[PDB]
C-alpha cells in the first residue's frame, strides 16, 4: 500500500 | 515528477503519520489494557484493533525512510515488513466488520444473545481473523524479495513476478478489504438504525449519530484509495493507451489516497473508543491512579 | 462408604481382562483413584493413578503400555482394562481413594480387592526388619529408610504409614510422617527426620498385629517397600 | 516444585471452572427488586407468576418467553432500608406497587417513599417499573368522592380517565434525573399475562439501553 | 412503663463500677506497647528469609 | 415521670464520677515516646474469583487460610501462600454479609437477609461440606457472627438484639438486650469471656457472656457505628463509625481515651482491626483505600491503596504477618 511502485 | 512528488510527500506525512498513530492507539492500549478483567466484546475488538493500528503505523516509518533515497535493509526486512504491514491492514478491515456484527447482535438480538449467549466466541473470531490476515499476506513473504530494477540505484522493495499475479493480488486486496466491510458495516448498522427508530429513548439519537458517523467515516476515507488502485489496475489492462503522464498522476493519486487511509487508521480509536462514556470513566479511573 | 471390586478370577496368559470399583457413599467425583496390586504372599506395589476429571493419568513402569485406567463419574466407577496379560500380574488388586488439598489425607479409605490369576523407581524405601515378636504390653518401633530426602522445600515431609491386617485391607495410619490419621488410636505415633522414619506403639493390643508399611508421596513412582509383621 | 501439590492445583483450577460456569449460568437471569408501601397490591403482582422456613427474603422464579426472571421481596424486613439497600445495586429493574385507591394520606407516603427510592445514590442507571393497582376500587371512589380531599390543588373533573393521567405523571415527575433513568407507567388490569408482556417489555427495553451504554456506543 | 424502671435499675448497677484513673491505663496500654514491640512484623518487618508471602 | 427524673440524675452521676478520672490524656502522655515510620506495606497476592461484592472475611487461627463471602452466593476458602481454592461452598441465599472461621478449623458460618445462621462442616468422611446448622430465631437481618468455643457462637443481627447459640441444639442459650438501633459488629475478647457490640444508636456495650448481663456503655461517637474491635490486651478497644472518625476507649477507666480524625477524611469507615503489638490501627474507609494509624499519637503512619471500590472487609493474621484487606471489587489482597 505505501510500496509506491517502480512502475516507470 | 512522480519520484519528486514521493520525496517531497511521504517523509513528513509519513513522519506525522507515525507520531499521531502511536500516541493514539497507544494511549487506547494503555487504558483497555491495564483493567483487562471485566472486558466486553466489544472492547476486545478495540483493543486488537489498537494492537493491529499500532504495528502498521510503527512499521510505516521502515518505508518513510526507504522513500526519501534508497533501501540497504535487506530483502529479509522487506517481506517481514510487507507481510506484517499486510496483516495489519487486513486486520483492522475485518475488526471493524467484526466490531459492526458484534454491535449488531448487542442491539438487535439483545434478548437471545442475552440468554444464549456463546461465551468464548470473541477468542474464535479474532483468532479466525488473524489467521486469515497471516493467510492473505503470505505471498508477499512466498514471492516478494528485493528486486534489482536498477537503471541508478533504487532497487528497494518491490515484488518481482508478472504482471498477472499483480493484478490478482490487488483484486484480492480490494475484494476483501473493501467489499466485506462495506457490505457487513453497512447491512449490521441499517439493521441497528432500524431498531433504534423503532424504539423510544433518549441516548438512541446518539447512537444513531455515532453510528452514521460511523459508516459515513469509513466510507468516506477508504473509497479513494481502493477506488483509484480499482481504476489503475483495470485500467492499464485494456481500457486506454496508458500514455506517459497518467502514470505520474496516477502515482500521486495513489500516494494521497494512502495518506487519506492512513489518517482513517489513526482517528480510529479517537472515533470508536473516546466516545463511549464507559472508556472515558475508565480512562479517568486508571488516570486518577497515576 | 465403600468400594467394591469385580472382575477377578482366572485368566489364560496373553489375554485380556477388566476390573471395575463401585463406589457407594461418597462424592466419587472429588476424589482421586488408585490401582493398587498385592502378590500372593508379597508387599503392596502401585500401579495406576487416575486424577479427578480424568486431568492427569500415571502408570507403574512395570504396566505401561498394556493397562489401562479410567473413571466413569455419572455411575460412580473405575475400570482398570488389563491386555496381554503376563504371569506376573497375578495378584490381588484394591482400590484406593485419595482427595489432595491443604491438609488433607489421601490414601484414606481401601477397597476390599479382587484376585486375579494368571494360568501356565528411583527412590526406594527399605525396612530392614522383616518379623518382630512382640507380647501384648511393651512398646514397639518400626523403622523405615529412604534413598531420598523426603523432605521437600515447603517443610512438607511425604511418608505414609499404613497397617494391613491378616486377611483384611491396609488402612491408613499415619500421613506426612507426623500427622494421625482419623478414627486410629492415640497410642501410634511417628516421627522422623529427612531419611529416617519410626512409628511408636505405646502398647499393643490384640488388633495391633500385621504388616506395616511405609510409603512415599514426593515422587509420583510411589514405592512402597516391603512391611514389618508384627504377631504374637 | 510440588510433589502433591501440583494436584492441589489442579483442584483449584477445576474449582475456578466451576466457579466460571455458574457465574455465566447466573448472568443469564433477570433480577427485579420489587418494592411497594404497605403491602398495596404487592401480593396480587406476585400472584401473576408462572411456574417458609425464612421470613426475611422472598425469592420468586419464573419465565417468560424462555427468558428467566427472579423476583426479590423485602417487605417483612422491618429494618433501616439503608443498611441492606446496596446488595441490591445491580438489579436490572425495580418494581414499584403503588395503590391507586387511596385517609391517613397513604398516597403521600407512597409518593415520599418513590421519591427516596428513586434518587437513591445506589439506584442511578436503574429503571422503575410502576404499577398502579386497584384501578376499579380507584373508579368506584372517585364517583363516589371527589379527589380533592387527598389533592385540594387540582384544578380538573372527577372523570377517571384525566384523574388517573394526572396521577401518573404526578409519580413520574418526581425522578429528578429524566435523562440517566426511564420511569415505565402501567394500570394493572384482571387479563392473565398483559402484566408479563408489559414487564417483558420494559426489560427487553432496559437490556437492549444497556447494551447500547455497553458496546461503545452513546 | 416498666421500661423505665428496668433503664433506672440498670443505671443504678452500671453506677457501682470501681473506675480507674486515665493516666494508669494509658500508662498500661503504654507498657504493653512497648513490651512487644519486638514481635510485630508489621512494625518491625522481617527479613525476606523467614517471611512465608514473596 | 417519677422515674424519668431518677434515670436522668443517675447520668449526670455517670458523668461526673467518669469525669474525675480524667486526670491527664494519653496523648499528652505519649507525646514522649519515638514516632514509628512511615508505614510501607506491599500486596504480596491478590486473590482473584469472586464475581460479586465481596462482604466479609475472616482469618483461620493458623494464620495461612482464610474464609471470603461474596453477593453471589459463594463461600470461598483460601490458602493464602499458594492462593489455591481449597473449598467453595454454595450458599442457598446469595444475601449474606458475614462469615466466620472457627477456631478449630471444622466449621465455617455465613449469614445474611435470610436472618438464619448457617454451620458448615469442612471435615466430613463423604469428601464433601455439607451443611451441618441452620440456626434461626433472629427477626432481623445477620450482621456479625464469632464462633466461641467449636460449640456455640454469638451473632448480632438487625432485630436491636445479640444471642448466644447452642449448636448442637440450635436453640439460643442467651438473649443480650438493652441496645436501641441495629447492632452492625461485636468482636470478642481475647479470654472470650466479654465482648463488646457496637449498634446504630451511635454506641458500644460491654456484654458479659455469662448471665446475659451488660457491664458498662460507651457513647461518644456521632452516627451509626459500622465496626470494632478489641485491642490485644483485652483491656481497651476501637470503633468506626460513619462521622469518619475512630475512637479508643478503655474498660477500666470507662470513658473515651483517644479520636483518630482527618480534615481530608470524610467518608465513614467499614472496618477496623489493630496489630499483634496494638501499635498500629488499621481502618478501611469508604474512598476506595484504608489508612494505618499510630494508636498511640493519633497521627497516619501509611495509606494502603490498591482498591477500585469501598472496602468492605479487613482482617489480621494471629501472628501479624500479613493484613488481608477485601473491597467490593471483587478482589482480596495480602500486605505485608
Ligand atoms: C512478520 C511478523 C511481524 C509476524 C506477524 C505476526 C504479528 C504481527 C501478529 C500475529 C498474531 C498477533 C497477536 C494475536 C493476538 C494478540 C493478543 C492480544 O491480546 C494482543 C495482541 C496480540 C499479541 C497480537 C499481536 C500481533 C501478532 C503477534
Amino acid at each position: 500500500v505505501p510500496l509506491s511502485r517502480t512502475v516507470r | 515528477f512522480s519520484l519528486n512528488f514521493d520525496r517531497a510527500f511521504l517523509p513528513a506525512l509519513y513522519s506525522l503519520l507515525f507520531l499521531l498513530g502511536l500516541l493514539g492507539n497507544g494511549a487506547v492500549a494503555a487504558v483497555l489494557l491495564s483493567r483487562r478483567t471485566a472486558l466486553s466484546s466489544t472492547d476486545t475488538f478495540l483493543l486488537h484493533l489498537a494492537v493491529a493500528d499500532t504495528l502498521l503505523v510503527l512499521t510505516l516509518p521502515l518505508w518513510a525512510v526507504d522513500a526519501a533515497v534508497q533501501w540497504v535493509f535487506g530483502s529479509g526486512l522487506c517481506k517481514v515488513a510487507g507481510a506484517l504491514f499486510n496483516i495489519n491492514f487486513y486486520a483492522g478491515a475485518l475488526l471493524l466488520a467484526c466490531i459492526s456484527f458484534d454491535r449488531y447482535l448487542n442491539i438487535v438480538h439483545a434478548t437471545q444473545l442475552y440468554r444464549r449467549g456463546p461465551p468464548a466466541r470473541v477468542t474464535l473470531t479474532c483468532l479466525a481473523v488473524w489467521g486469515l490476515c497471516l493467510l492473505f499476506a503470505l505471498p508477499d513473504f512466498i514471492f516478494l524479495s528485493a528486486h534489482h530494477d536498477e537503471r541508478l540505484n533504487a532497487t528497494h522493495c518491490q515484488y518481482n513476478f508478472p504482471q498477472v499475479g499483480r493484478t490478482a493480488l490487488r483484486v484480492l486486496q480490494l475484494v476483501a478489504g473493501f467489499l466485506l466491510p462495506l457490505l457487513v458495516m453497512a447491512y449490521c448498522y441499517a439493521h441497528i438504525l432500524a431498531v433504534l427508530l423503532v424504539s423510544r429513548g433518549q441516548r438512541r439519537l446518539r447512537a444513531m449519530r455515532l453510528v452514521v458517523v460511523v459508516v459515513v467515516a469509513f466510507a468516506l476515507c477508504w473509497t479513494p484509495y481502493h477506488l483509484v488502485v480499482l481504476v489503475d489496475i483495470l485500467m492499464d489492462l485494456g481500457a486506454l493507451a496508458r500514455n506517459c503522464g497518467r502514470e505520474s498522476r496516477v502515482d500521486v493519486a495513489k500516494s494521497v489516497t494512502s495518506g487519506l487511509g492512513y489518517m482513517h487508521c489513526c482517528l480510529n480509536p479517537l472515533l470508536y473508543a473516546f466516545v463511549g462514556v464507559k472508556f472515558r470513566e475508565r480512562m479517568w479511573m486508571l488516570l486518577l491512579r497515576l | 462408604v465403600q468400594l467394591v471390586e469385580s472382575g477377578g478370577g482366572l485368566v489364560q496368559p496373553g489375554g485380556s481382562r477388566k476390573l471395575s470399583c463401585s463406589a457407594s457413599g461418597f462424592a466419587f467425583s472429588s476424589f482421586g483413584m488408585h490401582w493398587v496390586r498385592q502378590a500372593p504372599e508379597k508387599g503392596l506395589e502401585w500401579v495406576a493413578y487416575i486424577s479427578s476429571g480424568s486431568g492427569t493419568i500415571y502408570y507403574a513402569d512395570t504396566v505401561k503400555g498394556r493397562f489401562t485406567i479410567s473413571r466413569d463419574d455419572p455411575k460412580n466407577t473405575l475400570f482398570l482394562q488389563m491386555t496381554s496379560l503376563r504371569s506376573e500380574d497375578t495378584a490381588m488388586y484394591y482400590c484406593v481413594r485419595s482427595i489432595y488439598y491443604y491438609g488433607s489425607s489421601p490414601f484414606d479409605f481401601w477397597g476390599q480387592g479382587t484376585t486375579l490369576t494368571v494360568s501356565s523407581s528411583d527412590i526406594v524405601m527399605t525396612q530392614a526388619t522383616s518379623s518382630v515378636p512382640v507380647t501384648p504390653g511393651e512398646s514397639v518401633s518400626i523403622s523405615c529408610r529412604s534413598s531420598k530426602s523426603l523432605l521437600h522445600s515447603n517443610g512438607n515431609t511425604y511418608l505414609y504409614w499404613f497397617l494391613q491386617r491378616p486377611g483384611q485391607s491396609p488402612q491408613l495410619l499415619i500421613y506426612r510422617m507426623s500427622n494421625l490419621a482419623s478414627g486410629v488410636p492415640d497410642r501410634f505415633s511417628g516421627s522422623g527426620s529427612g531419611t529416617a522414619f519410626t512409628l511408636t506403639i505405646s502398647r499393643l493390643e490384640a488388633e495391633d498385629v500385621g504388616v506395616y508399611y511405609c510409603m512415599q508421596h514426593l515422587e509420583y513412582p510411589l514405592t512402597f517397600g516391603a512391611g514389618t509383621k508384627l504377631e504374637l | 516444585l510440588s510433589a502433591e501439590d501440583k494436584a492441589a492445583v489442579e483442584r483449584s483450577k477445576m474449582i475456578d471452572r466451576n466457579l466460571r460456569e455458574d457465574g455465566e449460568k447466573a448472568a443469564r437471569e433477570v433480577k427485579l427488586l420489587l418494592l411497594g408501601a404497605g403491602e398495596s397490591g404487592k401480593s396480587t403482582i406476585v400472584k401473576q407468576m408462572k411456574i417458609v422456613k425464612t421470613t426475611g427474603i422472598v425469592e420468586t422464579h419464573f419465565t417468560f418467553k424462555d427468558l428467566h426472571f427472579k423476583m426479590f421481596d423485602v417487605g417483612a424486613q422491618r429494618s433501616e432500608r439503608k443498611k441492606w439497600i446496596h446488595c441490591f445495586e445491580g438489579v436490572t429493574a425495580i418494581i414499584f406497587c403503588v395503590a391507586l385507591s387511596d385517609e391517613m394520606n397513604r398516597m403521600h407516603e407512597s409518593m415520599k417513599l418513590f421519591d427516596s427510592i428513586c434518587n437513591n445514590k445506589w439506584f442511578t442507571d436503574t429503571s422503575i417499573i410502576l404499577f398502579l393497582n386497584k384501578k376499579d376500587l380507584f373508579e368506584e371512589k372517585i364517583k363516589k368522592s371527589p379527589l380533592t380531599i387527598c389533592y385540594p390543588e387540582y384544578a380538573g373533573s372527577n372523570t377517571y380517565e384525566e384523574a388517573a393521567a394526572y396521577i401518573q405523571c404526578q409519580f413520574e415527575d418526581l425522578n429528578k434525573r429524566k435523562d440517566t433513568k426511564e420511569i415505565y407507567t402501567h394500570f394493572t388490569c384482571s387479563t392473565d399475562t398483559k402484566n408479563v408482556q408489559f414487564v417483558f417489555d420494559a426489560v427487553t427495553d432496559v437490556i437492549i439501553k444497556n447494551n447500547l451504554k455497553d458496546c461503545g456506543l452513546f | 412503663i416498666a421500661q423505665a424502671r428496668k433503664l433506672v435499675e440498670q443505671l443504678k448497677m452500671e453506677a457501682n463500677i470501681d473506675r480507674i484513673k486515665v493516666s494508669k491505663a494509658a500508662a498500661d496500654l503504654m507498657a504493653y506497647c512497648e513490651a512487644h514491640a519486638k514481635e510485630d512484623p508489621l512494625l518491625t518487618p522481617v527479613p525476606a528469609s523467614e517471611n512465608p508471602f514473596r | 415521670d417519677q422515674l424519668r427524673q431518677e434515670a436522668e440524675q443517675l447520668k449526670n452521676q455517670i458523668r461526673d464520677a467518669r469525669k474525675a478520672c480524667a486526670d491527664a490524656t494519653l496523648s499528652q502522655i505519649t507525646n514522649n515516646i519515638d514516632p514509628v515510620g512511615r508505614i510501607q506495606m506491599r500486596t504480596r497476592r491478590t486473590l482473584r474469583g469472586h464475581l460479586a461484592k465481596i462482604y466479609a472475611m475472616h482469618w483461620g487461627t493458623d494464620s495461612r487460610l482464610l474464609v471470603s463471602a461474596s453477593q453471589d452466593g459463594k463461600l470461598i476458602i483460601w490458602d493464602s501462600y499458594t492462593t489455591n481454592k481449597v473449598h467453595a461452598i454454595p450458599l442457598r441465599s446469595s444475601w449474606v454479609m458475614t462469615c466466620a472461621y472457627a477456631p478449630s478449623g471444622n466449621y465455617v458460618a455465613c449469614g445474611g437477609l435470610d436472618n438464619i445462621c448457617s454451620i458448615y462442616n469442612l471435615k466430613t468422611r463423604e469428601g464433601n461440606v455439607r451443611v451441618s446448622r441452620e440456626l434461626a430465631g433472629h427477626t432481623g437481618y445477620l450482621s456479625c457472627c464469632r464462633f466461641l468455643d467449636d460449640n456455640q457462637i454469638v451473632t448480632s443481627s438487625g432485630d436491636t438484639t445479640c444471642a448466644l447459640w447452642d449448636i448442637e441444639t440450635g436453640q439460643q442459650t442467651t438473649t443480650f438486650t438493652g441496645h436501641t438501633g441495629d447492632v452492625m459488629s461485636l468482636s470478642l475478647a481475647p479470654d472470650t469471656r466479654l465482648f463488646v457490640s457496637g449498634a446504630c444508636d451511635a454506641s458500644a456495650k460491654l456484654w458479659d457472656v455469662r448471665e446475659g448481663m451488660c457491664r458498662q456503655t460507651f457513647t461518644g461517637h456521632e452516627s451509626d457505628i459500622n465496626a470494632i474491635c478489641f485491642f490485644p490486651n483485652g483491656n481497651a478497644f476501637a470503633t468506626g463509625s460513619d462521622d469518619a472518625t475512630c475512637r479508643l476507649f478503655d474498660l477500666r477507666a470507662d470513658q473515651e481515651l483517644m479520636t483518630y480524625s482527618h480534615d481530608n477524611i470524610i467518608c465513614g469507615i467499614t472496618s477496623v482491626s489493630f496489630s499483634k503489638s496494638g501499635r498500629l490501627l488499621l481502618a478501611g474507609y469508604d474512598d476506595f483505600n484504608c489508612n494505618v494509624w499510630d494508636a498511640l499519637k493519633a497521627d497516619r503512619a501509611g495509606v494502603l491503596a490498591g482498591h477500585d471500590n469501598r472496602v468492605s472487609c479487613l482482617g489480621v493474621t494471629d501472628d501479624g504477618m500479613a493484613v488481608a484487606t477485601g473491597s467490593w471489587d471483587s478482589f482480596l489482597k495480602i500486605w505485608n
